[PDB]
């Protein structure tokens, strides 16, 4: 089937500011591709058709071009509705139809450093046969951070899951959540535990850290 | 209105099957293709199948074919999505959808219309999990303000809320009152099977000894509820 | 048939070919494009209708037909024989066929 290659997959940009998105075909495709665009809890909306033709109702600062195998979308300017999540799809094949894998658009604001903190596990959970451990990341930006957990000065991966929140309503700031689960016969098989952070916003990375009995 | 109303999905497990439905109103049924496409947690559109305005001629995907089977009733407005051999892949918002006709095209005229225009009309989107788990209400641990919670001006504190199925669970904090800086992160689905989440709130360090904080934990599915309240 | 049943049917089996494993499948979908083919060539294209049956257009409709019918019998004579890969290529060709001589009779009016 044909791919569908967008590019960037993240991008930020500002209200005001004009914004490009490309998308890649495997082959040519001539002008069948369309545009869509969705927004977090709803269905996708169709901005674009042929390439170049705007759907009734979407505003003119909507625009799409491109022949063959290379298509932009563009916003002239954006407005705060504008913010969302891009895809192209390809219906030449029909009815084989494929989609890009989409491009999202964020609010660009200045560098905000982690606030971190670090929470043992509560000794209820103890007494349950696991330990969780939750290092907190609070409004940041931008979303790029790393976050290692160290147990006694030794690190880990395959552990631990981690979440994020979606960029926020009044500062367009992040924030983040990392648990490192363990059974609580490891748990106390060892002594410190530090949850170590890279960000761009912070000088050197931090790492706040509790030893069992904290 | 021209509209797609979805009705079906819910939690099944893995290897039974599942029937989507997709009622139509306010424009001809049977004059357009419907579409069928889905969305995994987190992840980009897929599409899943397409049927003939007719019925008579259909398509899906190569990740669905031979355990999906797309179809329609013209005389009643509905379109289905007969889903069999489920796998926990197939976990998913799914959406119908109405294929688009050119705007210079007022009725069908053939390539130069129909297909290859994309899609104008979409449903809400019906919800399936495919898990061997069963329901099962969370444990809520707090997350107490430490001295390393600190940041000499404001403090944090939050809820764990682990190990639940199935989705979603609802956090408070003091019943609705407090929801200046909060944050309830996104369910993660453990390897068990279940999922788990934190909320947290950012409070000052002025409000440790003069106001109590108790998190309002919800999950409807298995009709339980806690109130559990955080402090140092 | 619909006229819009015959055209689609020409679209729907090109994807069953495409994705076919075994001449079973081929022989199938060619067998209901040829249908759709020679049935679709009875009839009057909606932009056909206050043209002779000696007009050029009309005569160029129905050979426009005759020309993917020609080569639907080739695909299908190599599914016949077993070379599925064969008969997946030569029917690569149906869609351009389609295009270029078949679509501009479906135009509106």
């Amino acid at each position: 089937d044909i791919v569908m290659t967008q590019s960037p997959s993240f991008l930020s940009a500002s209200v005001g500011d004009r914004v490009t998105i490309t998308c890649r075909a495997s082959q040519g495709i001539d002008r069948y591709l369309a545009w869509y665009q969705q927004k977090p809890g709803s269905a996708p909306k169709l901005l674009i058709y042929a390439a170049s033709t705007l759907q009734s109702g979407v505003p003119s600062r909507f625009s799409g071009s491109g022949s063959e195998t290379d298509f932009t979308l563009t916003i002239s300017s954006l407005q705060p509705d504008d913010f969302a999540t891009y895809y192209c799809q390809q219906l030449s094949t029909y009815p084989t139809i494929t989609f890009g894998q989409g491009t999202r658009l964020e609010i660009k604001r200045t560098v905000a450093a982690p606030s971190v903190f670090i929470f043992p596990p509560s000794d209820e959970q103890l007494k349950s046969g696991t330990a969780s451990v939750v290092c907190l990341l609070n409004n940041f930006y931008p979303r790029e951070a790393k976050v290692q957990w160290k147990v006694d000065n030794a690190l880990q991966s395959g552990n631990s899951q981690e979440s994020v929140t979606e960029q926020d309503s009044k500062d367009s700031t992040y924030s983040l959540s990392s648990t490192l689960t363990l059974s609580k016969a490891d748990y106390e098989k060892h002594k410190v535990y530090a949850c170590e952070v890279t960000h761009q916003g912070l000088s050197s990375p931090v790492t706040k850290s509790f030893n069992r009995g904290e | 209105q021209v509209q797609l109303v979805q009705s079906g999905g819910g939690v099944v497990q893995p290897g039974r099957s599942l029937r989507l439905s997709c009622a139509a109103s306010g424009f001809n049924f049977g004059d357009f293709g419907m579409h069928w496409v889905r969305q995994a947690p987190g992840k980009g559109l897929e599409w899943v199948a397409v049927i003939s305005y007719e019925g008579r001629n259909k398509n899906h995907a190569d990740s669905v074919r031979g355990r999906f089977t797309i179809s329609r009733d013209n005389s009643r407005n509905m379109l289905y999505l007969q889903m069999n051999s489920l796998r926990r892949g197939d976990t998913a918002v799914y959406y119908c959808a109405k294929e688009n006709r050119d705007r210079n095209y007022d009725s069908w005229s053939a390539s130069y219309s129909d297909y290859y225009y994309g899609m104008d009309v979409w449903g809400q989107g019906t919800t399936v999990t495919v898990s061997s788990a069963s329901t099962k209400g969370p444990s809520v641990f707090p997350l107490a303000p430490s001295s390393k919670s600190t940041s000499g001006g404001t403090a944090a504190l939050g809820c764990l809320v682990k190990d639940y199925f199935p989705e979603p669970v609802t956090v408070s904090w003091n019943s609705g009152a407090l929801t200046s800086g909060v944050h309830t992160f996104p369910a993660v689905l453990q390897s068990s099977g279940l999922y788990s989440l934190s909320s947290v709130v950012t409070v000052p360090s002025s409000s440790l000894g003069t106001q109590t904080y108790i998190c309002n934990v919800n999950h409807k599915p298995s009709n339980t509820k806690v109130d559990k309240k955080v402090e140092p | 048939a619909d006229l819009r049943s015959n055209w689609e049917d020409l679209l729907f089996n090109l994807a069953q070919i495409e994705k076919a494993d075994n001449a079973a499948q081929v022989k199938d979908a060619l067998t209901k494009m040829r249908a759709a083919a020679l049935d679709a060539q009875k009839a009057t294209p909606p932009k056909l209708e206050d043209k002779s049956p000696d007009s050029p257009e009309m005569k160029d409709f129905r050979h426009g037909f005759d020309i993917l019918v020609g080569q639907i019998d080739d695909a299908l004579k190599l599914a016949n024989e077993g070379k599925v890969k064969e008969a997946q290529a030569a029917a690569e060709q149906l869609k351009t066929t389609r295009k270029a001589y078949i679509a501009k009779y479906l135009a509106k009016f």
